[PDB]
DNA sequence: GCGCAATCAGCTGTGACTACCT
DNA sequence: AGGTAGTCACAGCTGATTGCGCT
C-alpha cells in the first residue's frame, strides 16, 4: 500500500550510503560553491542522467 | 531493564548481527534486545568480537591489492 | 526420465513456505538472584536473559 | 612491394648528444616546432562573398511523421534550421532569408524574404506544432520562389533551398520545362533529402549548378547544412552593385536629459502582442522611425539598417596581414626586447615586419597573424 | 634490496644523474622502466619502448613497462642490435643504467640467431650457424626422440637435422631452458618452391598509422616472423590479417572461434582484399565449398582437433590439408589458444609464419607464458588511451554502480554458503530497479542497450520481466542473427539481452550503453571483451554489482586490467530520479515473494 | 516416398568450489 | 600446520538421428 511505498522507499535509499553521506551534508559548506570552475568540472564528470 | 550498548547500522549489518546470534558464532546469544530494522542493543562485554567479526566480513570481500 | 524429473520436482518445492524456524523466545517464569536481578531462560533454544527489574 | 615490408623506422634517431647533456637543446627545438602549428588563417577559405536571397523550403507531408530522427523528421529539421538561420545570418551581413512551407500539393510562404533574424526563428517554432498532411508539391514551391526572386538585381545571387522529406512529388504541369526556366534565370537550387535520392532532385540539381545531397543521420545534416552556410564565391569585380543602407545609432533615452520620447517600435507595432513602449532604440536616418532589431529593413521609407561593425568585421580578408621574415636571434643587430609585449627575446627565430622593421617575438607574431590582423608597429 | 620502509630501494644502485631531468626515464635493476608521457621527447620514448619492453600498464601520466626476455628477442628480431639498444637506453636514463640489466640484456641478446626453425618439402628441419651447439644439445634426452631414424649426420652444404613433426611444441618449450630460443622467419620474397597465390587487396582500403607500425614491425627486414598483434575489438582487427595476408602473398588459413566468426573473416575479405569466391573456402561442415584446392580457407576450432570419429569428407578434406605448406596461418582470439586441444592444432596444421590476432591478451592459469613459445612473441601492444584521443575509438565513460542488498536478501545470503547464493545477489531487487531504471532512462535518450548477464536462469525472470528481447544462447541460428540484424535499424526496440553468448568476436551493432550484471568470477578477459563491444564521452557503459556480497570483490579484482589500459571506474552510490518514476518490485510483498522462486531452484 | 531443417549426444573451454597428504 | 583433480554452471563445436513439407 501507500505505506508500504514509504517504507520500502526508505530502506532502499537510505540503507548504508546516507546515513552518514546526508548527515555530513546537513554539516557540509551549504553556502554557495567555491569557484564556477568547480561547478564546470563537477558537470563534466557526472553522468547524463545526475545532471536531470 | 536491559544496561548496555545501543548499535546503529544499515539494516544489511543488523541482519549480518541477527545471523550471528542465531548462529552462535560467538559461542552464545548475547545479542538479546532488537528494537529496529536499523538498530540494535548488545551486552558490551563482547564488542571486540563483533568489531572482528565486521572487520572479517568487510575485508573478506575486498580483494586487497597489498 | 528427463522428462519425468523435470516435472517430479515441481509440486516437491511447491509444498514449503517457511523455512526458518521462529526464533521468537518464549521464556517461562522469571529466576531472581542477588540485588533483585532476574533471569529468563528461552524453552526452545536455552538462552539466558539477564536483567534488572525496578 | 609495400611500405611497410621495407626496414622498420628507428624514430628515436633524431635525438643525439655530443657533450653528454645537450639533449636538452633539442628538445627545446622541439618546443619551438611545437608552436606555429596553424597556417595562419582562422579560414583559409574564401577570402570574399556576395549577398545571398536564400530561400528554405520544408515538405510538411505525412512523411515528416516518421521517427527516423528523434523525435520526428520535422522538429530535428525545424532545430537544425533554426542553427542554420543564426549561423547563416552571423556568416553573411547582408543577406535574406525567406521560408515556404509544402503541404497538400500547395506550397504556402510562411516567412516573406528579410534579414531579421529574430523574426525568421519565431516563425518556425510556432511552425513546430504544425499539421502534416497531403504531399508536397515542389512545382508549386519552386514557382513561388522564381517568382519571388525573378525580380531581385543579377548581381545576388539567389538559392533555393529544398528539404525534400517525401519521395514523390505532385506536378501539376511539367517539371522540366520549369527547371529550363530556372536555368535560364540563373537560380541556384540544392536539394538536401531524407529518405534515398530521387531522380527529379537529381537533375534539378544538376542542371540549376546546385548541390544534392541525402541525410545519413543528425549530425550528417547538420554538416550538410555548415556547408550550405559558406557564401559562394564571388567574381572580383562584376557588376556596378551598390545599395542604399543606413547606420542608425543607438541612442537611449533617459529622464535626465528633457529630449526623452518614449516610442513604440515599428516592429513591435505589427506583432499580435503588445508592442514594447522602451526608452528608446535605433531611430532611421532618413525618416526617424524607431526599430528594436538590427539588421532590420525599414518598413516606411524602404532604406535597410545595418550595424558598421558587423560589416567592419569582414575587412581583415581585403587586407590580410604579410607573414614576418624569421629571423635567427644571433643574425639580427639591434634590440633584444619585443616591440608588442616589451618582452626580452630568448627564442632561437626573431620576426621582422616588412614595413615598420619591429621586431615581434613567436608569441606576438602568431596573435597578429591570427586574432589582430593588424601589424601593431605598422599602426603608428 | 633494503626494506626500511618495506619499499625495494635503489637510491644507491643508480645514482648517474649527471644533468639533470632531460631523460624521461627510470631504470629498475631487476627489471621495469617508468616513462613520464609530459615530456617534449614523449612519442620517441614511446617509440623506443614499444620495440624492445612490453607494457605494464599505461596511465595518464606515468607510464610503466617491463622488461622480459620474450621482449628483447623481439627487439633483436627486429634490426635494432645489441649496442643500438643499450646506448640507447643509457642515452635516456637520466639515473643509469645498473650493473644488473646490461648484463641481463647481453645474455638475452647473445644466444637468438643461433638456433632457426625452417620448414621445407612438409619437413621440420632446425639449422644452426654454429655447428658446435648442435653437440651442445644432442646429449639432451628429450631431443633425441625427435630425430628418426636417429638421423645419424643429416650431412648437409651449417648442421641441420630433421625433427619428429608432432613433437615440435616439446622441442620448442625445451629450447627456451637451453638459453637457445627458435626464430620462426619466413622469407617469402625468394621461396620458388611453394605456389603464391594472386591475391592483391584493393588499394581503397586505407588503414591508420598504429596498423601501419604493427605491419611495419611485423616485416621488418623483408620477412615475416611469426607474432601477436592485440588492437581493440571497435579499432581494425580484421584489416590487419587482411593486410598481411596479402603481404604474405601464399596459401592462407584462417581459424576462428565461432561458426559465425568465420562469416565475418570471408567477409573481410571479399571486402578489402579482392579474391574470386572460387578460391575462397569456408570448411566448417556446413556447406563444404570444395575447400580441395582453394588459395584461403577460413575454419574454426574445436574442428581441426577432433579426438573422435570424424565425417567422410571432413575426414578427407584434413587429410589434403594436412598435405602441404601454409602461408601466415592467422589465428584469431588467441588468448584462449592455450587449451587441452586448441594447442595441439598448431602441432596438427603445417605453417610457416603463424599470427594471432587478439583484443583481451588476459588469461586465468598463467598459460599466457606458454603462448610466447607456442606462437611467438607480442609484437604490437596498442595503447588505448591515446588510440580513443585520436578520436577512432569512443571515449566510453566507465562506471561501476552498486545497490545495496535487499533486507528481504541478505538474511538469505548469509545463511547459505554451498553456492547457492549466485542467485541471491544476481536476482537483488535493488539491482534489478537500478538495472530499469538505466534501461528507461537511456530509451528515452535513444541509446543503443545491450544488457549482458550471465547465469541465465535468473536472466529468464530479468529479461521476461521487462518484455523485452533476450539470447538464452541454446536457442538457435536463425533466430539470434535475425534478432542482432533487427536490433541495430529499428527505432522500437534498441534494448538486447546477452547471456555469455557475446563474450568473443562476434557482428554485434554499434551500441552506445552497455550494462553487465553478474558476470564470472575473476574474468579480466571477459569484462575487457564485453567493454570492447562497445567501442568502435560517445559512449559510456555501467556495471552493477551488489554491496556486502563477493560480486564486490569480483568487480574489484577483474577491473584492474581496464586500469592497467588506463580507464577509470567512477564509483556512483546514488541514482538521481530513482523515486520519480515508478519501477518494479517498489513495495515489499513482491520483493518477499521473489524469495521463493528464487529460493526454488533446490537443484539436489 | 524423398529432401531440408530441427534436435540431441558427445566432447571441450572457462571460471570457481571442494575433499585428502608433506 | 597449508595446496590440486573431480564437480558444477553455462556457453561453444561437430557427429549422427528424426519428425515435417508436397505445383
Ligand atoms: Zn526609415
Ligand atoms: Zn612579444
Ligand atoms: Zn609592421
Amino acid at each position: 500500500g501507500t505505506s508500504s511505498q514509504a517504507e520500502a522507499a526508505r530502506i532502499l535509499a537510505a540503507s548504508w550510503p546516507q546515513n552518514r553521506e546526508d548527515e555530513e551534508k546537513q554539516k557540509l559548506k551549504g553556502g554557495p560553491k567555491k569557484t564556477k570552475r568547480e561547478k564546470k568540472a563537477a558537470a563534466s564528470h557526472l553522468f547524463p542522467f545526475e545532471k536531470l | 531493564v536491559l544496561k548496555g550498548v545501543l548499535i546503529e547500522c544499515d539494516p544489511a549489518m543488523k541482519q549480518f548481527l541477527l545471523y550471528l546470534d542465531e548462529s552462535n558464532a560467538l559461542g552464545k546469544k548475547f545479542i538479546i534486545q532488537d528494537i529496529d530494522d536499523t538498530h540494535v542493543f548488545v551486552i558490551a562485554e563482547l564488542v571486540n568480537v563483533l568489531q572482528e567479526r565486521v572487520g572479517e566480513l568487510m575485508d573478506q570481500n575486498a580483494f586487497s591489492l597489498t | 526420465d528427463k522428462k519425468v524429473k523435470e516435472l517430479r520436482r515441481a509440486v516437491r518445492s511447491s509444498v514449503w513456505k517457511r523455512e526458518t524456524i521462529v526464533h521468537q523466545h518464549e521464556y517461562g517464569p522469571e529466576e531472581n538472584l542477588e540485588d533483585d536481578m532476574y533471569r529468563k531462560t528461552c524453552t526452545m533454544c536455552g538462552h539466558e536473559l539477564t536483567y534488572e527489574k525496578m | 612491394t609495400k611500405r611497410w615490408e621495407g626496414g622498420y623506422e628507428r624514430t628515436w634517431e633524431i635525438l643525439k648528444e655530443d657533450e653528454s647533456g645537450s639533449l636538452k637543446a633539442t628538445i627545446e627545438d622541439i618546443l619551438f616546432k611545437a608552436k606555429r602549428k596553424r597556417v595562419f588563417e582562422h579560414h583559409g577559405q574564401v577570402r570574399l562573398g556576395m549577398m545571398r536571397h536564400l530561400y528554405v523550403v520544408v515538405d510538411g507531408s505525412r512523411t515528416m511523421e516518421d521517427q527516423d530522427l528523434k523525435p520526428n523528421r520535422l522538429t530535428c529539421t525545424l532545430k537544425l534550421l533554426e542553427y542554420f538561420v543564426e549561423e547563416y545570418f552571423d556568416q553573411n551581413p547582408i543577406s535574406q532569408i525567406g521560408i515556404i512551407v509544402t503541404k497538400s500539393k500547395r506550397a504556402e510562404k510562411l516567412t516573406e524574404l528579410s534579414g531579421n533574424p529574430r523574426k525568421h526563428i519565431t516563425s518556425l517554432k510556432k511552425a513546430v506544432d504544425m499539421t502534416c498532411h497531403g504531399e508536397p508539391s515542389l512545382y508549386n514551391s519552386l514557382s513561388i520562389a522564381m517568382q519571388t526572386l525573378k525580380h531581385m538585381p543579377g548581381h545576388t545571387s539567389r538559392e533555393v533551398l529544398i528539404i525534400f522529406s517525401s519521395l514523390t512529388t505532385c506536378d501539376p504541369s511539367n517539371i522540366y520545362d520549369l527547371i529550363k526556366t530556372l536555368k535560364a534565370a540563373k537560380i541556384r537550387v540544392s536539394v538536401i533529402g531524407l529518405s534515398a535520392e530521387v531522380r527529379v532532385c537529381t537533375v534539378l540539381a544538376r542542371e540549376t549548378g546546385g548541390t544534392y545531397h541525402v541525410i545519413l543521420d543528425e549530425s550528417h545534416y547538420k554538416e550538410l547544412l555548415t556547408h550550405h552556410v559558406s557564401p559562394p564565391p564571388a567574381s572580383s569585380s562584376s557588376e556596378c552593385s551598390l545599395i542604399r543602407m543606413g547606420f542608425p545609432q543607438h541612442t537611449i533615452a533617459s529622464l535626465s536629459d528633457q529630449d526623452a520620447k518614449p516610442s513604440f517600435s515599428m516592429a513591435h507595432l505589427d506583432g499580435n502582442t503588445e508592442p514594447g513602449l522602451t526608452l528608446g532604440g535605433y531611430f532611421c536616418p532618413q525618416c526617424r522611425a524607431k526599430y528594436c532589431e538590427l539588421p532590420v529593413e525599414c518598413k516606411i521609407c524602404g532604406l535597410t539598417l545595418v550595424s558598421a561593425p558587423h560589416l567592419a568585421r569582414s575587412y581583415h580578408h581585403l587586407f590580410p596581414l604579410d607573414a614576418f621574415q624569421e629571423i635567427p636571434l644571433e643574425e639580427y643587430n639591434g634590440e633584444r626586447f619585443c616591440y608588442g609585449c616589451q618582452g626580452e627575446l630568448k627564442d632561437q627565430h626573431v620576426y621582422v615586419c616588412a614595413v615598420c622593421q619591429n621586431v615581434f617575438c613567436v608569441d606576438c607574431d602568431v596573435f597578429v597573424h591570427d586574432s589582430l590582423h593588424c601589424c601593431p608597429g605598422c599602426i603608428h | 634490496k633494503v626494506d626500511e620502509y618495506g619499499a625495494k630501494d635503489y637510491r644507491l644502485q643508480m645514482p648517474l644523474k649527471d644533468d639533470h631531468t632531460s631523460r624521461p626515464l627510470w631504470v629498475a635493476p631487476d627489471g621495469h622502466i617508468f616513462l613520464e608521457a609530459f615530456s617534449p621527447v614523449y612519442k620517441y620514448a614511446q617509440d623506443f619502448l614499444v620495440a624492445i619492453a612490453e607494457p605494464v600498464c599505461r596511465p595518464t601520466h606515468v607510464h610503466e613497462y617491463k622488461l622480459t626476455a620474450y621482449s628483447l628477442y623481439a627487439a633483436v628480431s627486429v634490426g635494432l642490435q645489441t649496442s643500438d639498444i643499450t646506448e640507447y637506453l643509457r642515452k635516456l636514463s637520466k639515473t643509469g643504467v645498473p650493473d644488473g640489466i646490461m648484463q641481463f640484456i647481453k645474455l638475452c641478446t647473445v644466444s637468438y640467431g643461433k638456433v632457426k626453425l625452417v620448414l621445407k618439402h612438409n619437413r621440420y628441419f632446425v639449422e644452426s650457424c654454429h655447428p658446435d651447439v648442435i653437440q651442445h644439445l644432442l646429449q639432451d634426452p628429450v631431443i633425441r626422440e625427435c630425430r628418426l631414424r636417429n638421423s645419424e649426420g643429416e650431412a648437409t652444404e651449417t648442421v641441420s637435422f630433421e625433427v619428429k613433426q608432432e613433437m615440435i611444441e616439446e622441442l620448442q618449450k625445451r629450447c627456451i631452458h637451453l638459453e637457445y630460443p627458435l626464430l620462426a622467419e619466413y622469407d617469402f620474397r625468394n621461396d620458388s618452391v611453394n605456389p603464391d597465390i594472386n591475391i592483391d587487396l584493393k588499394p581503397t582500403a586505407v588503414l591508420r598509422p598504429y596498423q601501419e607500425k604493427s605491419l611495419r614491425k611485423m616485416f621488418g627486414n623483408g620477412r615475416a616472423r611469426s607474432g601477436v598483434i592485440v588492437l581493440p575489438c571497435g579499432a581494425g582487427k580484421s584489416l590487419v590479417g587482411v593486410t598481411a595476408a596479402c603481404t604474405v602473398r601464399k596459401r592462407c588459413l584462417v581459424l576462428g572461434n565461432s561458426a559465425v566468426s568465420v562469416e565475418q573473416w570471408k567477409a573481410q575479405f571479399k571486402m578489402w582484399s579482392t579474391i574470386d569466391d572460387s578460391q575462397i573456402c569456408r570448411f566448417t561442415s556446413d556447406a563444404k565449398d570444395k575447400p580441395i584446392g582453394c588459395s584461403v580457407a577460413i575454419s574454426t576450432y574445436s574442428m581441426l582437433g577432433h579426438t573422435t570419429k570424424r565425417s567422410w569428407e571432413a575426414e578427407r578434406v584434413m587429410e589434403w590439408l594436412k598435405t602441404q605448406e601454409w602461408g601466415l596461418m592467422i589465428l584469431d582470439e588467441v588468448h584462449t589458444i592455450p587449451a587441452k586441444m586448441f594447442r595441439r592444432v598448431l602441432t596438427i596444421v603445417q605453417a610457416h609464419c603463424k599470427l594471432g590476432l587478439t583484443a583481451t591478451l588476459v588469461r586465468e592459469d598463467d598459460k599466457i607464458v606458454d603462448l610466447n613459445f607456442l606462437i611467438g612473441p607480442k609484437l604490437y601492444e596498442a595503447n588505448w588511451m591515446e588510440l580513443q584521443n585520436n578520436g577512432y575509438i569512443a571515449k566510453v565513460q566507465c562506471a561501476e554502480v552498486w545497490c545495496p542488498m535487499s533486507p528481504e536478501f541478505y538474511r538469505e545470503y548469509v545463511a547459505i554458503k554451498t553456492k547457492k547464493r549466485i542467485l541471491l545477489y544476481t536476482m537483488n531487487p535493488n539491482k534489478f530497479r537500478a538495472c530499469q531504471f538505466l534501461i528507461k532512462f537511456h530509451e528515452r535518450r535513444n541509446d543503443k542497450i545491450i544488457v549482458f548477464a550471465d547465469n541465465v536462469f535468473a536472466l529468464k525472470e530479468y529479461a521476461i520481466r521487462l518484455n523485452k528481447p533476450y539470447i538464452y544462447g541454446p536457442t538457435s541460428q536463425g533466430e539470434r542473427m535475425q534478432i542482432l540484424q533487427n536490433f541495430k535499424h529499428n527505432p522500437k526496440i534498441n534494448t538486447i539481452f546477452i547471456s555469455k553468448v557475446g563474450d568473443t568476436s562476434f557482428d554485434l551493432p554499434e551500441a552506445n550503453v552497455l550494462i553487465q550484471i553478474s558476470s564470472h568470477g575473476g574474468s579480466r578477459r571477459q569484462e575487457a571483451q564485453r567493454l570492447g563491444r562497445v567501442l568502435r564521452y560517445n559512449a559510456f557503459f555501467y556495471s552493477l554489482v551488489s554491496q556486502d556480497t563477493q560480486e564486490m570483490a569480483y568487480s574489484t579484482k577483474r577491473q584492474r586490467f581496464l586500469v592497467d589500459q588506463g580507464y577509470s571506474f567512477k564509483v556512483i552510490t546514488k541514482l538521481a530520479g530513482m523515486e520519480e518514476e515508478d519501477l518494479a518490485f517498489s513495495t515489499k510483498e513482491e520483493q518477499q515473494q521473489l524469495l521463493q522462486k528464487v529460493l526454488a531452484a533446490t537443484d539436489l
